[PDB]
RNA sequence: CUGCAUGGCUGUCGUCAGCUCGUGUUGUGAAAUGUUGGGUUAAGUCCCGCAACGAGCGCAACCCUUAUCCUUUGUUGCCAG
């Protein structure tokens, strides 16, 4: 990206609800290509989401990944012989990656049975804005409030 | 040509006062609207004279190399060129055409063997970048060596268009002991120019009229 | 860097084949060793009838070498004689019955093998390699040739520090797969060992 | 019955102009010629290592292809069979018969 | 007469038949639902039933080889639209901006000498 | 045995954008300019500018393959009616 800048592939939307988001998440929870048995475990997730907690599937969704979206964050620099950390302000489309990326990294870094459990009770966890993928997001911003200064 | 005849194209007109260089104060009328006019009393005789010793050169097969790369012009100088059987430079001047004629006559070799083997060696047959790539120094040997690839030698006289524009030709002409007949417009230096001829040297009109008189001239001093 | 064999990469394009007979894999090995043994024997036998390339074919049950040669006269000797007893001795060494052709080398000076030869032999009899060269060059250009370079490598006069040197007139684009460039190869085998010799010659384009 | 001809060489435009001479020859000396079919080219193929010693990335990548050509004859009339088969034909074309 | 559109993707190819009446789908002598055992697939090759209206308006008979399950759904979709375009070819403007009409020109790209694969390369030691 | 006497082959910086010549011009001269600049290109790519005008090798093109289609040919491939 020295000199080529690019516009980004624009990915088809979840075939169950036809949502670029749930695309971006199925992707994201996806491992060695394997799609299909990426959203198999996605709805399961959602659909265990859905049925015992208040329905709303992709309200759900949101409720959840609102309360793990960073407003702002850091990114490190090197300036006179000094590695300083400026606190930038980071643009939407990331927000939510980010934010799914936590999400889905928090899920598997979990104790339960399997891996639509476990992402069922991480997406719970964060509805009620709790458990590891918020506070990855805290952290963030402690880190961030910190070199406030530098901004 | 005629004072009259000349007056309607408007030879007569000049650049600003501002711009003006003041050797040519003998050949201006005088100036209206901060513009300096030209005396056409002055510029007839002057290039009636100019075409004299041109239709003099030409009847003894003397080569004639018009120059004139304006981009307004361009074309405009070549049909004149063209019509009385002389040469062109009208694309920028590659500085050494004529002091450094024996480097820059190779290019010409080049130029010929390019669009010659292009069409009677034809090729076409080609690699797919070669058609566009020998193509490309084509084009632009065409441009900058078009008019001069069948002079053979160095000329025996330059006819010019705007003096300044083309002080480098000029130079090279002066050097080489070859006489320059230019157009000499108020803003420029005649001290370079054996024959002045002091006229507007941009207005298409103007410079179709030297340069239509000029061609016409050389073909009556070559029907002999 | 290295650079790619410029006959090999332009097999197909504008150079042909050297051997041109079809075979199944059963005895496409005997075939091309039963060729290499030919090709070896008309080389020596003929090493002074200036032969720059031995084409084979291998109709049915037969073997026909094409002798492109600058000295016909020679490789054929007094009313063919010679021609025959490469014949009687092809056909041993092919196993199948031969025929033998020979193709006039109209102008060696162009072909580069013969230009390669010409120098090495030069060395070999203590000719200043710059002089070989430099005829070599001369002469291909007076010729019609579009370009040519030829190289010489190793220990040029007897040097002690091995040395590559080429001279270089005209033309030789060798990016250019259109480009006729015949391309070949000649050592010179002397009291202080050997002196390879390239030769490339641009002939035009298509 | 019929005769065909199974046609194999590494040259395309040299397989098809032997293919040709076939085809018309039938065609004039009034047999009923279905083809000249391409049957697949099976192009073998050869990686070599390009230095003599060491260098193991440093390869040529060699193909042989062989090209295939099935020339089908109708009608076997004597003329015809004649015609054929004394065709000159390229040196480096295998010609197969099927009776 | 029938209306009809090749598709093709990847190693695939399918041969897709238009006839008018229903909304049935014959994918090599099998039902669409047999062929392929993946629900999302089934709706790539609906969906050139979407801007262009088949409900129980007209048959598609077709058949594919070559590929795997993607590839040949993808090659179907291809060559309905292909063959909807037969049939009227106005359609074409809905199915441009559809992204259907275009041949994915993406095919596996070959493994190269010194590399791992077409583009992984040997993992690299300093010392 | 010597790759520190060699040929041929190969790695490598690196498919990086470089390397040069004639004539001209500048400097007593080694040399310079061209190929010092402003933009832009994958690129000494291209364009303006320019005491340089031009040209050659390398860049690109011509080559193989892949993506759409047309004509030819249907067996051992194909099966719409």
């Amino acid at each position: 990206p020295r000199r080529r800048v690019i516009g980004q592939r624009k990915i088809l939307p979840d075939p169950k609800f036809g949502s670029e988001l749930l695309a971006k998440f199925v992707n994201i929870l996806m491992v060695d290509g394997k799609k299909s048995t990426a959203e198999s475990i996605v709805y399961s997730a959602l659909e265990t989401l859905a049925q015992r907690s208040g329905k709303s599937e992709l309200e759900a969704f949101e409720v959840a990944l609102e309360n793990v979206r960073p407003t702002v964050e850091v990114k490190s620099r090197r300036v006179g012989g000094s590695t300083y950390q400026v606190p930038v302000e980071v643009r939407p489309v990331r927000r939510n990656a980010l934010a799914m990326r936590w999400i889905v990294e928090a899920a598997r870094k979990r104790g339960d049975k399997s891996m639509a459990l476990r992402l069922a009770n991480e997406l719970s966890d964060a509805a009620e804005n709790k458990g590891t993928a918020v506070k990855k997001r805290e952290d963030v911003h402690r880190m961030a409030e910190a070199n406030k200064a530098f901004a | 040509v005629s004072m009259r005849d000349m007056l309607k194209a408007g030879v007569h007109f000049g650049h600003q006062t501002r711009y003006w260089n003041p050797k040519m104060k003998p050949f201006i009328f005088g100036a209206r609207n901060k513009v300096h006019i030209i005396n056409l009393e002055k510029t007839v005789p002057m290039f009636n004279e100019a075409l004299a010793e041109l239709n003099k050169i030409a009847s003894r097969k003397g080569k004639i190399l018009f120059v004139g790369t304006k981009r307004a012009a361009s074309e405009a100088v070549k049909d004149a060129a063209l019509s009385c059987d002389q040469f062109f430079v009208n694309h920028r001047w590659l500085g050494g055409m004529l002091t450094n004629w024996k480097t820059v006559r190779q290019s010409i070799k080049r130029l010929k063997d390019l669009e010659t083997q292009s069409q009677d060696g034809t090729f076409d047959k080609l690699t797919k970048k070669e058609a566009l790539m020998r193509t490309r120094e084509l084009e632009k040997l065409e441009n900058s060596l078009g008019g001069i690839k069948d002079m053979g030698g160095l000329p025996d006289a330059l006819f010019v268009i705007d003096a300044d524009h083309e002080h480098i030709a000029i130079k090279e002409a002066n050097n080489l002991g070859i006489p320059v007949f230019a157009i000499v417009d108020t803003n420029s230096d005649p001290d370079g120019v054996d024959f002045v001829i002091p006229g507007n040297d941009d207005a298409i009109r103007a410079v179709t009229l030297y340069l239509g008189a000029v061609a016409a001239t050389v073909r009556e001093g070559r029907s002999q | 860097g290295q650079k790619v064999h410029p006959n090999g990469i332009r097999l197909g394009i504008v150079k042909p084949w050297n051997s041109t007979w079809f075979a199944n894999t059963k005895e496409f090995a005997d075939n091309l060793d039963s060729d290499f043994k030919v090709r070896q024997y008309l080389t020596k036998e003929l090493a002074k009838a200036s032969v720059s390339r031995i084409v084979i074919e291998r109709p049915a049950k037969s073997i026909r070498v094409t002798i492109h040669t600058a000295r016909p006269g020679i490789v054929i000797g007094k009313k063919g004689e010679d021609v025959e007893k490469l014949r009687k001795v092809v056909a041993d060494i092919a196993g199948v019955p031969a025929q033998i052709n020979i193709a006039e080398v109209r102008k060696p000076e162009l072909d580069a093998k013969l230009v390669a030869d010409s120098i090495t032999s030069q060395l070999e009899r203590r000719v200043m390699f710059r002089r070989a060269m430099k005829r070599a060059v001369q002469n291909a250009m007076r010729l019609g040739a579009k370009g040519i370079k030829v190289e010489v490598s190793g220990r040029l006069g007897g040097a002690e520090i091995a040395r590559t040197e080429w001279y270089r007139e005209g033309r030789v684009p060798l990016h250019t797969l259109r480009a006729d460039i015949d391309y070949n190869t000649s050592e010179a085998h002397t009291t202080y060992g050997v002196i390879g010799v390239k030769v490339w010659i641009f002939k035009g384009e298509i | 019955q019929r005769i065909r001809i199974r046609l194999k060489a590494f040259d395309h435009r040299l397989i098809d102009q032997a293919t040709a001479e076939i085809v018309e020859t039938a065609k004039r000396t009034g047999a009923q010629v279905r083809g000249p079919i391409p049957l697949p080219t099976r192009k073998e193929r050869f990686t070599v290592l390009i230095s003599p010693h060491v260098n193991k990335d440093a390869r040529d990548q060699y193909e042989i292809r062989t090209h295939l050509r099935l020339v089908d004859i109708v009608e076997p009339t004597e003329k015809t069979v004649d015609a054929l088969m004394r065709l000159d034909l390229a040196a480096g074309v295998d010609v197969q018969i099927s009776l | 007469n029938q209306y009809y559109g090749t598709g093709r993707r990847k190693s695939s190819a399918a041969r897709v038949f238009i006839k008018p009446g229903n909304g049935k789908i014959v994918i090599n002598q099998r039902s669409l639902e047999q062929y392929f055992g993946r629900e999302t697939a089934r709706m790539v090759v609906r969906q050139p039933l979407e801007l262009v209206d088949m409900v129980e308006k007209l048959d598609l008979y077709i058949t594919v080889k070559g590929g795997g399950i993607s590839g040949q759904a993808g090659a179907i979709r291809h060559g309905i639209t292909r063959a909807l375009m037969e049939y009227d070819e106005s359609l074409r403007s809905e199915l441009r901006k559809a992204g259907f009409v275009t041949r994915d020109a993406r095919q596996v790209e070959r493994k190269k000498v010194g590399l791992r694969k077409a583009r992984r390369r040997p993992q690299f030691s300093k010392r």
